[PDB]
Parts: C-alpha cells; sequence; structure tokens
C-alpha cells in the first residue's frame, strides 16, 4: 500500500510509540519489543469507587 | 520552545473520516489539558472536547457525541482528534490549544493555540480554474478611473492566488473571498481600478495561480467597444 | 447547631478500566494507559519512506537471474524491504544449486 | 448548557475611542472562570484577559476586563489600529467549555457610497455553455449593502452570490462583488442586463445595465 | 490500601467531583459543593506523569531486523537465533508483566497517600475548632463562611480567629 | 518498619494468636484470649497469594533444547553460543534476586500497614472511651463484657452508650 | 512525600545537624543546640548500606570477550551478534533505569517514615505534657532542663514526673 512506517511485520504496519507489542515477532524497523502479554495497561488514575 | 504543531489541511469526501494530529513541542508532554476548538468559515468558536492524558479520560460536547473520539501518544507527544461524524458542514478550522501556566490539567482557558488545520468536507475533485477577463468599457469607467479584472471560475480545492502584473500592479486591486456555488466547485473574482487613459498604453495581465492542480494561467485582459 | 461542615474525597467516575497490581487482580481505576501496541494496519507500508521490492510469484532467485515469469516486475532504482509470496515459487526453472543463496538474499534485502 | 451571549454582534468605532464590549451568561458564573480572547482574520485567537479582570501577559494596559454573575464586559479604552479584530468570550466554570458569539469592532468612518461597474460575460466564457454577469460595488461604507439582479426588468431571484471584501488598510472601506450566472440558452434569450445598489450614502438607488451588443 | 484512607476512613469516592482528584466538600449557611484542590492534583499529576512516561522512554532500541535464514544443514544456528528469540521474548515478557504490576501497586499506594495528607493538612489547622466525624469529614464548632472555606483549602485558616466561638459552643 | 507497627509500637508478636496473622487479644471479667481478626487475615492471605502466583506464572516459556554443538572450527560462534547463555544468566540471576529483594520488602511493610490499620479501625471506635496504654493496647474506662468485645471487633461498637460511664471514671 | 514528614510538616532540613540523618534540636534556659538520633541513623545507614551492595554485588558477570568477527559472506550471523549485543544493550539499559529509579524513590520514602517515626515516638512520650506547635516541635508545659531533654532522645521520659506542673500551666495557659 502506498503507506508509510517506522516498523513493519509480516501480517501489517505498526504505527506506535508504545515500548511493547504482541503483533509479531519478525520485524523489520525501530520496532516495540514482542512480548507475550495480552494487556499491559498502567494505571494512572485512582481505583474508582462511585457512591 | 512551546509550541502545538497541527497536521496538515485535508480535503475527505462526505461520509468518510478524518483525523487531525497536533504534535506540542516543550516539556514532558502529558500533564496539561489539550483542547479541540472548530470554527467554520466566518463563524465563532465551538469547543468540541479535549483530554488531558493522565488526569483522566476524555471529555467530549454533546453536538458530537458519538461522530468524534480524541485520543493522544503519551510518547510522541501528540494528540489526535478524529471525526467521522462527516457531512459537508463539518468543513471548517480545527485548532488544538492548551493552557501554559500551571495548574493545566483541566480544561479552562487557553495561551496557546496551533495555527489550524482547515477541513473542507466536499464530493467534488481536484480541478483547475477556467480564467475570464472582465474586461473595462464605457460602463466599467466613471470619471478619472476605470475598473477591469479577472474571474476565476469552477475550481478545487481552495486556495487561489491572485496577482497583477506578475506583482507590479498592487494599488486598487481587490481579490474577493472565493464563494462556494451549485456545483461544488469555487470561484472568484480580482478586480482593479486604473486610471482610464492607462488603457491602450499600459497592458494589464493577471496571474492565476492553482497549486492543488498545478496550473499557472496568465490572461491579458484587453479594452473593447 | 449542626455545625458547616468540610469533607476531603477523591476523584470516582465512570470509567471501567481495569489493571492488574502485585496484590490484586482486575482493579477498577478511573482512568489508566496502555503501553502495548497490539493493532497493525493490515498493510505492508514504505520504510524510511521507501516502497519494497514486491516479486509477485517469483522468488529472489528467479527475479535476479531473469526468470521469464519475472520481466513484468518493475524494479525500482532503491527499495527499503523485499516482500515474497508464501507461493512465490518461480525461482530456478532449471534445477541445480544457487550457491551461498540466503547470504545474496540478505546483502540483497535493502 | 451554559451559553454566552454577546452584545453587539458589530460595533463601529472610530481610532481613539472607548470600546466596551459585553457578554451575558444564561446561568449564572462561578467567581470569575470567563476568559476574553481576540482573533484577527487569518489567525488564532490571542488570549487577552482571564479569571475574569485578570490581564494576560503581553497584553497591553488598556484592555481590562470586569464583571460577574451573568454580566462581565471588556473594556479598550484606547482604540489603536491594532485593536480592530473580532473578540470572543468564554467561559470555563464547566463543561462543556463554550465560547461567545463574538463581537466584531470595525472602523467607524464617514459615509462613503460605491463606485458601482457591470461587466458583461467574456466571449470566451460564452463558448463554453454558462453566462456569468458580475456586478462590483467599489469603495463603499458602511457594510450594510442590497443587491438586486434585473434581466429585461425581471428581478432574478436563485442565481446570485455576493462576496464582501475586509475592511480597508488604508482607506477602511469595504467593497462588494455579486455574480449573476446563466445558461448561454437564457443569457441569449434577453437583451437588458441591470444590477441595482441601494446604499445609505447614495441618495436613491443607482442601477448600472447594459444592453447585449 | 496502605495508608488507609482511599477504600478506607474514606469510604467511597465522589461523582461529583469532576476537575480533579482530590478534594473538598462543604456544607454551611450560604450554600454547598464540591471543589477540587488544584495544587495536590497537578503535583501528582506531574508525579505520575513522569512515571508514565518514565516507563515508556527508557526503552530506546536501535534499529534492527529481528528475521534471519537459514538453510537445511546449518539447524543448530537456527536453534541458536530461536534461542535468542525465546530468551528476549521470555525476558521481555516477564519484566513488563511484572513491572507494571509493581508500578500499578504504587501508583494506587501514591493516590492513597495523598488523600491522607490532604486530610492530614486539614486536621492540623482545625485542631479542636471541629470535631472529627469521620468518613474524612469535620464538623466545626464554629460558624464557619465561604471565606472561612477558602482559607482552610488554601491553608491559612485562622485558628485564634474562630477560637473563642468554638470554646463555647464545644463547652 | 515503614508504619511503624510491627516490631515498632508493638514490640513482639503473639504465639498464642494461631488462627490468624492479624488478631485480638482481651481479658474482661467473664474471661481473657486471644483471637484472629479472620477478615483482615484473609484479605491479606489473598494479596500475597496472588502476589505469588504473579510472580511464578507470568514466566511462560516454551519448549526448548539448550545445547549446542560445534566443531573445532566453528569457535567463534561457539563463543556466540556462550555469549548467549551467559547473558541469560546474568539477566535472570540479577533480576531474580533483585525482583525477591523488593517484593520481600514490599511484603513486609503490608503486614506491617495492615496492623497499624487495624489499631488505627479500634483508636477510632473507642474515642476517649479507653485509654492508649502503649504497645498497642487500650484499657477501657467502663465494663466491657464480650457483646462489648465483638461490636469493638466488628466495628459497631457504641460510642454514646458507655460514653458518660467513660467519662465518669475518667473523672 | 509518602508520609507526610519530610518536605511536608516539617519544612525543611538542618545544616547545622551534622552528625547524623535525623535528630533533635532544643533550646532550654542552659542552652540550645544539635544532636543526632544516633540509633535511628544507624539503622537507616544499615539499610542503605545493605540497599547498595545489593544492587552491586547481585550483578556477578563471567570473563567474557564480546566482539566477535563475520567475513564478508557472514552477514546473517554477524547480524545476529550484533542482534544480541543490542539485545542485551536494550534490556541492561531499560533494567538500570527503571531499577534506580525505583530505588532512589524507595530510598526518599524511607528517610521520610523515618523522621514520621521519631516524632510519633516523641509525642507518644510527652502526651499532655507538651504543645505540638507544628514544623516538628514540642513546647513543653513545664521547665525541661538538660536531663529532661536527654532522657526524651533516650526515650526514658518520665511522665509522671512532670504531669502536675504541666497541668498547671496548661490550664493557666488555656486560661
Amino acid at each position: 500500500h502506498d503507506c508509510n512506517t517506522t516498523c513493519q511485520t509480516p501480517k501489517g504496519a505498526i504505527n506506535t510509540s508504545l515500548p511493547f507489542q504482541n503483533i509479531h515477532p519478525i520485524t523489520i524497523g525501530k520496532c516495540p519489543k514482542y512480548v507475550k502479554s495480552t494487556k499491559l495497561r498502567l494505571a494512572t488514575g485512582l481505583r474508582n469507587i462511585p457512591s | 520552545q512551546v509550541q502545538l504543531v497541527q497536521s496538515g489541511a485535508e480535503v475527505k469526501k462526505p461520509g468518510s473520516s478524518v483525523q487531525v494530529s497536533c504534535r506540542a513541542s516543550g516539556g514532558t508532554f502529558g500533564n496539561y489539558a489539550i483542547n479541540w476548538v472548530r470554527q467554520a468559515p466566518g463563524q465563532g468558536l465551538e469547543w468540541m472536547g479535549g483530554i488531558s492524558p493522565i488526569f483522566g479520560p476524555p471529555k467530549y460536547a454533546q453536538k458530537f457525541q458519538g461522530r468524534v473520539t480524541i485520543s493522544a501518544d503519551i510518547s510522541s507527544s501528540t494528540a489526535y482528534m478524529d471525526l467521522s461524524s462527516l457531512s459537508s458542514d463539518d468543513t471548517a478550522v480545527y485548532y488544538c490549544a492548551r493552557k501554559l501556566e500551571p495548574p493545566y490539567y483541566f480544561y479552562s482557558y487557553m495561551d496557546v493555540w496551533g495555527k489550524g488545520t482547515t477541513v473542507t468536507v466536499s464530493s467534488a475533485s481536484t480541478k483547475g480554474p477556467s480564467v475570464f477577463p472582465l474586461a473595462p468599457s464605457s460602463k466599467s469607467t466613471s470619471g478619472g478611473t476605470a475598473a477591469l479584472g479577472c474571474l476565476v471560475k469552477d475550481y478545487f480545492p481552495e486556495p487561489v492566488t491572485v496577482s497583477w502584473n506578475s506583482g507590479a500592479l498592487t494599488s486598487g486591486v481587490h481579490t474577493f473571498p472565493a464563494v462556494l456555488q451549485s456545483s461544488g466547485l469555487y470561484s472568484l473574482s480580482s478586480v482593479v481600478t486604473v486610471p482610464s487613459s492607462s488603457l491602450g498604453t499600459q497592458t494589464y495581465i493577471c496571474n492565476v495561480n492553482h497549486k492543488p492542480s498545478n496550473t499557472k494561467v496568465d490572461k491579458r485582459v484587453e479594452p473593447k467597444s | 447547631d449542626p455545625g458547616d461542615t468540610l469533607c476531603i474525597g477523591y476523584h470516582a467516575n465512570n470509567s471501567t478500566d481495569t489493571v492488574d497490581t502485585v496484590l490484586e487482580k482486575n482493579v477498577t481505576v478511573t482512568h489508566s494507559v496502555n503501553l502495548l501496541e497490539d493493532k497493525h494496519n493490515g498493510k505492508l507500508c514504505k520504510l524510511r519512506g521507501v516502497a519494497p521490492l514486491h516479486l509477485g510469484k517469483c522468488n529472489i532467485a528467479g527475479w535476479i537471474l531473469g526468470n521469464p515469469e519475472c520481466e513484468s516486475l518493475s524494479t525500482a532504482s532503491s527499495w527499503s524491504y523485499i516482500v515474497e509470496t508464501p507461493s512465490s515459487d518461480n525461482g530456478t526453472c532449471y534445477p541445480g544449486d544457487f550457491i551461498d543463496y540466503e547470504e545474496l538474499r540478505e546483502q540483497l534485502s535493502s | 448548557e451554559i451559553v454566552l451571549t454577546q452584545s453587539p454582534g458589530t460595533l463601529s468605532l472610530s481610532p481613539g475611542e472607548r470600546a466596551t464590549l459585553s457578554c451575558r451568561a444564561s446561568q449564572s458564573v462561578s467567581s470569575s472562570y470567563l476568559a476574553w480572547y481576540q482573533q484577527k482574520p487569518g489567525q488564532a485567537p490571542r488570549l487577552l484577559i482571564y479569571g475574569a479582570s485578570s490581564r494576560a501577559t503581553g497584553i497591553p494596559d488598556r484592555f481590562s476586563g470586569s464583571g460577574s454573575g451573568t454580566d462581565f464586559t471588556l473594556t479598550i479604552t484606547r482604540l489603536e489600529p491594532e485593536d480592530f479584530a473580532v473578540y470572543y468570550c468564554q467561559q470555563y466554570v464547566s463543561t462543556p467549555l463554550t465560547f461567545g458569539g463574538g463581537t466584531k469592532v470595525e472602523i467607524k468612518r464617514t459615509v462613503a457610497a460605491p463606485s458601482v461597474f457591470i461587466f458583461p460575460p467574456s466571449d470566451e466564457q460564452l463558448k463554453s455553455g454558462t453566462a456569468s454577469v458580475v456586478c462590483l460595488l467599489n469603495n463603499f461604507y458602511p457594510r450594510e449593502a442590497k443587491v438586486q439582479w434585473k434581466v429585461d426588468n425581471a428581478l432574478q431571484s436563485g442565481n446570485s452570490q455576493e462576496s464582501v471584501t475586509e475592511q480597508d488598510s488604508k482607506d477602511s472601506t469595504y467593497s462588494l462583488s455579486s455574480t449573476l450566472t446563466l445558461s448561454k440558452a437564457d443569457y441569449e434569450k434577453h437583451k437588458v442586463y441591470a444590477c441595482e445598489v441601494t446604499h445609505q450614502g447614495l441618495s436613491s438607488p443607482v442601477t448600472k445595465s447594459f444592453n447585449r451588443g | 490500601g496502605l495508608f488507609g484512607a482511599i477504600a478506607g476512613f474514606i469510604e467511597g469516592g465522589w461523582t461529583g467531583m469532576v476537575d480533579g482528584w482530590y478534594g473538598y466538600h462543604h456544607q454551611n449557611e450560604q450554600g454547598s459543593g464540591y471543589a477540587a484542590d488544584l495544587k495536590s492534583t497537578q503535583n501528582a499529576i506531574d508525579g505520575i506523569t513522569n512515571k508514565v512516561n518514565s516507563v515508556i522512554e527508557k526503552m530506546n532500541t536501535q534499529f534492527t531486523a529481528v528475521g534471519k535464514e537459514f538453510n537445511h544443514l546449518e539447524k543448530r544456528i537456527e536453534n541458536l537465533n530461536k534461542k535468542v528469540d525465546d530468551g528476549f521474548l521470555d525476558i521481555w515478557t516477564y519484566n513488563a508483566e511484572l513491572l507494571v504490576l509493581l508500578e500499578n501497586e504504587r501508583t494506587l499506594d501514591y493516590h492513597d497517600s495523598n488523600v491522607k495528607n490532604l486530610y492530614e493538612k486539614v486536621r492540623s489547622q482545625l485542631k479542636n475548632n471541629a470535631k472529627e466525624i469521620g468518613n474524612g469529614c469535620f464538623e466545626f464548632y464554629h460558624k464557619c463562611d465561604n471565606t472561612c472555606m477558602e482559607s482552610v483549602k488554601n491553608g491559612t485558616y485562622d485558628y485564634p480567629k474562630y477560637s473563642e466561638e468554638a470554646k463555647l459552643n464545644r463547652e
């Protein structure tokens, strides 16, 4: 496709500043580290305890 | 150094989506709120929403509920305004803007603006302008002076740039704001008032330029009976 | 005489984001941010702004030797990576060994 | 909600003069969570006042905010030429953030009637099956102007289209250009084409016209 | 919670305070409402912002191409390349998972600490001019108008100004 | 240590409380003895349980065979393979060691925090109906039968019910 | 800080207390000066010392030669060797950076905890014999000579010895 990327995988390009990815271990470019995780969600706000 | 850098201006067909970027370049991104404000052509300012990436989730106005989403990429120091409640009256200039001195994590007022990204929602497609002359005459004269001009008709999209005698002629020129026709194309007129005597002797050429279609026309304008 | 009161408290909202902690799983927080990129565009893009060389139904051997099935391929003067398909097997149509083939492939990748 | 209406939509004043803009709110307003912006055409806003009367750094002293509750005012004490622009008021006590309609301060000046010209369509255009007649009002003030088209005395109704310039840097006058477009068919079917202009510095509507020939 | 405030002696959160993480609810004769504490919120935002940017930006990887190609007589180095690829996967996966777990735990504690401290800053100003009625609330032993309330949020509450009135009602 | 309770203002532990991590000792007219606080203990156990399971289970390795064989003319790749094996050894050793150190520290604070909060929940109930006599004990200023004791453990102690009697002995 | 004391209710530090991390300042009739709390300081020193040695000594690297040499027809393994080196580089850098950041935070909290605990330990001794005047100072409701001050620092303050005098001055001052 006539698109730009900085990190290409066999199944699609990734455009991201995030430090990790679970798309594919075999990549080309300046890429995030492959991990096996399915969720790396960092909390910033607080515990949510509505009324 | 603290500046917000908007994405390039864009033209999308009705029904589809647009995404506008806005890269901050100063300090550590994330601890300040970025607002997204929109301005239709010759219209007021409406606030769509905004985000402070870390304080909490995006907050939106009901006008755009379900049609807009705002996100942010915390590393790349960038916020994105995605709009795909697309119509033709979503055509406007889109500003991202923030407060500068703290506390600035919430949506308050705004010291610092981007330059804006103009966005035109039109099912038209690129077209060069045809250029006709507005000839002076005995009906385009009054006292010492007389008016002549160029009509820049049926072009898409904005903008056009007009100069007279390749920048030589300045005084008394009025290039009008273009208008959107029923065909979905723009037309504008450019006009000069000149001494009536200078007709015949001095030769007037308007230089039209439409970069989006790479057409550069130079039309000489002659008197008539 | 019920005196005026001032209470300290903290934000809560309608968010359903959950996060895990060392002591507790599935903790609902008012906001959170994702660290894991888990989506792609389903496309093979230009890298460094340079399009890849696509070999269609040919492999590198076939392309670089000029297998007649590869004549229709366009070859730019530069490219950022190479793409083959899993069914690309127009290679050495006359059988034999391609010496140091993988080394050549690596040399030609960009 | 909390919508803010500004009064008046336009404000005509000559330089050196006090301008006082107002901004009224549909709901009271939290202390002083009201800002004032200044937009000149083609640019993004500049922040003038925050709080309600707190002047933003950079802003010259002539600008001063005041008011509280549902009534705020922005006062400019000496209009400089730079100060002529649109001024929006904005609230921020609660989401959703809402702005005002905006007031445009324009340069007041002596009444000046337009020079009116008319341009029959070019031959070049006429070969392409449509005809555009341009009527031009040059150097008029105030901006309030009415343009009617009549062809063979018949008042055209859905096919004209105006567009006005912005106040001139030098003589701070306006200029206007409406154009009437017809099929070459209809253009050739009629003889006399006139645009009738009704301004206030024109004792009585001057109509310029031409015969097709 | 590590410090006992959030989900602790202050039982629940406030859907009515939308402008900040921590803040105040007051009721006096002239009115009632929520107000976020802007200073402590911005500080926490700054702290948490620094943390997120830290976790993201300290990873600065170089341009590499992961893939390697081996022929049928190079299986040993092919499995070596896989051992490498698999080793990194295990390392990054373990550390990314645990890192998040640990910082998420630390982040919630931090909020807990900030609320506790906010409460303590108020208790320390009021001393006995109010009664600690639990759930994070103080009941004043004197009339407290909006001016008074603001001094408390800003930390310039005048204990002696109200000390006489309070002692009367306390007795 | 961080919170001051364990080995802090409560100097030592109780070999006599065998049914839980944290708990209570009472003596009144109808008796005396230890009783574990079941809720807070179970909560901590669930927390630490989750903690142990995370450290173990977040490691999800694939089927691999570490050994590799190289002939006498492949010394360089043999040393590459050795560099691989030793780098992994160094990483895992460092990270496992530090991980354990950190979580062990975090675990001790956590228990410490829990004891502190327990004490605080009681102190907050009793107010001046009892005297804080240090070492984590409260001496009641009124008669406290078993029902009363349970209300304290239950978080439903009735301060106004006993406040008069308490004020009397307190004079 | 996490515990609210350092840069908290005790607003600033003492350049005049040079013999310890945490300690005491007193002023009475016979004088005034600083004194470090030696026990709490040594304990904290022991903790941080142990911490530093752990971060340093748990790393026990073996003898290696990183460099590898490949000829022009061994580019693939050269890139594998580089991927190894770059992979290690990325890991150690990320882990060292975060490690330092996390432990620095833990270290500052620790000091903060220690000061709070010292303050609380004194408050628990003094009880109603003094007034908490904020900023970490206690103003005694009775005369406290050098012997008295030391008992507080050593943890043997005799509450009942001074309770009467204090009660007189406390209800006198509170009118």
